[PDB]
RNA sequence: GGCGUAAAGCGCACGCAGGCGGUUUGUUAAGUCAGAUGUGAAAUCCCCGGGCUCAACCUGGGAACUGCAUCUGAUACUGGCAAGCUUGAGUCUCGUAGAGGGGGGUAGAAUUCCAGGUGUAGCGGUGAAAUGCGUAGAGAUCUGGAGGAAUACCGGUGGCGAAGGCGGCCCCCUGGACGAAGACUGACGCUCAGGUGCGAAAGCGUGGGGAGCAAACAGGAUUAGAUACCCUGGUAGUCCACGCCGUAAACGAUGUCGACUUGGAGGUUGUGCCGGCGUGGCUUCCGGAGCUAACGCGUUAAGUCGACCGCCUGGGGA
């Protein structure tokens, strides 16, 4: 990754004046349009270092958790988990997914006995009618624990998509210790983020160059 | 208020030169001017109280200006004091 | 109206450090520029400097280690409505001896530690930790 | 230790005494600091020992007596002195906005009354009524006049003022605030007990005025009762001039002044540059850190400091 693929994929683009948090003036060079320009001089460095720290994990078997809930990258999100190896989260986050564990296990342990009741036959010894409630517990929980199955331990590191509409994610992360990367724009939040990298995350433009570049660092890493 | 001319007058009457305007005895010169001429305004109008808080707070100036000076410099003191028929 | 420069400072400081400010400029005075060296020759800031002829700056940059700021309590002692002097055998300890008294002593303004080693009392000017 | 809401910021201001005081140099050494000398009685207290078989107790020596005076030093800070400096404060030039104040005049809308024209059995009021007004002609409607008070729309969590407060329009007299460039003085500052002044409405005194409104009062209702609520009237008073009173939930329940400390959504008035890029002030709302008991405050602080003032110390009594 570089400066001028940046550029090209709208990454300096973030929000309104309006919108910018008071927390990131150094990103941004300065405005146009009443819209802020996050530096791009800044954003390569940083972004190569946390992309090294994933790397760095991936040498250890280390999981990581992809993050992003918004439709216009679930899809986008879903895939570039799907083919990395790492579990993900791209639905409506169920709060208490780190923090309460412990519950949410059996769901997911509920989920796992009735998805292997899809390939059982079982949805036809009942009267055409519970065969709904389960087919609908089947998409409702597919939804919200779509790609932590096969998680089977709390994820070692967190790569969030909006940091700001992932807060709930992001505090649960932090209160256990859990290295955090933010996709993070200019309208949110570093706080509770120890890796910190100025980029647009509604450009899904934006949102596909750095999942594909961190699936490029996180496959170096893991072959080794 | 006092006029231009009247304020260019006093200026060059207590200024050491015709840009003199800051130093005491200007000051005091133009706070005596006014104060002498809203005591005519204030014969007619003893219930024009908010425009005699703005006389009085002349006054106060003037009575600091006075004692700055005082404590200053005792001969351009008497001699400004002499110049107005100031009490004191 | 301002009353208290060396006080001034101190929360010029005090707010910088809680703002997470790079440096703060104020308008320079000698003992300003000393109490700046004492805090400088102690570690408690990073540097200082002056700017300007007839109206010189007093610039300083502070220092930050683990993004947290360096300086913690810094706290005026004797104050134009309360002068506060001490001899040398009562001088005081900040901290248990950890922060620094910056006491002006007849020998120029330097910490407690100074003062007591110098065998001097003085005018207590401020509490740093 | 406190003072937005628990008790607590004087209603507001000016200001003497007092308290405090931007920056530079030299000098002094008063405060400050070092050392010494003298004194600080003994005892007591404390420490190290001694004697009563121990202890209490007695006892040797020391320390302490935190203080005062004198002397000799040191000069960083505060003070005195002398000279500077301009950034605090202030003066001048031009310009800006304003219901800032005093006095005078004028205008239109509306109400009441008086006169008249047209016209006839209602009007008015209420939850429903009645009191009341009207056949002596009301109400309605049209015209003329008298008079008093208040100034629709504009009008804006707009503006100005220390606060109280200030609202049609014109004029005369007049206070403050702010801004762009400069010019000038050179700490002349801040706060302020006592003191002085201002200070809503009601009220008081003297003399005017009196449309509307309306304490008191009267009547009609309501009601178990109704010295009220509602209705019909209606006098002080509200208006004016002068004097007095000196109090309001006089409130931001938040003293003044100065310095410093993330943001965003709106409105407002100057000045620079080509509807945009800035620059000074103000104003409304949310909100971060921080603070708070919480509510909340939050660059217009209730955050971090400094100067000074005022005030509080359980409830009642009071």
């Amino acid at each position: 990754v570089s400066m001028r693929d940046m550029l090209k994929a709208g990454v300096h683009f973030g929000h309104q004046t309006r919108y910018w948090n008071p927390k990131m003036k150094p990103f941004i060079f300065g405005a146009r349009n009443k819209v802020h320009i996050i530096n791009l001089e800044k954003t390569v460095p940083m972004f190569n270092e946390a992309l090294a720290e994933l790397n760095k994990i991936a040498s250890r078997k280390g999981k990581i958790l992809f993050v992003g809930t918004k439709r216009a990258a679930s899809e986008a999100v879903k895939d570039a988990a799907l083919s990395c190896d790492q579990f993900f989260v791209n639905h409506r986050w169920l709060g208490g997914m780190l923090t309460n564990w412990k519950t949410v296990r059996q769901s997911i342990k509920r989920l796992k006995d009735l998805e292997t009741q899809s390939q059982d036959g079982t949805f036809d010894k009942l009267t055409k009618k519970e065969a709904l409630m389960r087919t609908r517990e089947l998409e409702k929980l597919e939804n919200s624990l779509g790609g932590i199955k096969d998680m089977g331990g709390l994820p070692d590191a967190l790569f969030v998509i909006d940091a700001d509409h992932e807060h709930i994610a992001i505090k649960e992360a932090n209160n256990l210790g859990i290295p955090v990367f933010a996709i993070v724009d200019t309208n949110s939040d570093p706080d509770g983020v120890d890796f910190v990298i100025p980029g647009n995350d509604d450009a899904i433009r934006a949102v596909t160059l750095y999942l594909g570049a961190v699936a490029a660092t996180v496959r170096e890493g893991r072959s080794q | 208020s006092l006029s231009t001319e009247a304020t260019a007058k006093i200026v060059s009457e207590f200024g050491r030169d015709a840009n003199d305007t800051g130093s005491t005895e200007v000051q005091v010169a133009l706070l005596t001017a006014q104060i002498n001429h809203l005591q005519g305004h204030f014969a007619e109008h003893k219930k024009d109280h908010h425009s005699r808080r703005g006389l009085l707070r002349m006054v106060s100036q003037r009575r600091k200006l006075l004692d700055y000076l005082k404590r200053k410099d005792v001969a351009r003191y008497t001699q400004l004091i002499e110049r107005l028929g100031l009490r004191r | 109206s301002m009353q208290d420069p060396i006080a001034d400072m101190l929360t010029r400081i005090r707010n910088g450090q809680a703002a997470n400010k790079a440096a703060v400029t104020m308008p320079s005075s000698k003992l300003k520029v000393a109490i700046a060296n004492v805090l400088k020759e102690e570690g408690f800031i990073e540097d200082f400097k002056v700017e300007g002829d007839t109206k010189p700056e007093l610039e300083l940059t502070l220092k930050y280690f683990q993004g947290k700021a360096v300086v913690e309590s810094i706290q005026r002692v004797s104050r134009p409505g309360l002068r506060i002097y001490k001899r040398k055998d009562e001088l005081p300890k900040v901290m248990a001896g950890l922060g620094i008294a910056v006491v002006s002593t007849s020998k120029g303004v330097m910490t407690d530690r100074a003062a007591r080693q110098a065998g001097l009392g003085g005018e207590i000017i401020c509490y740093v930790a």
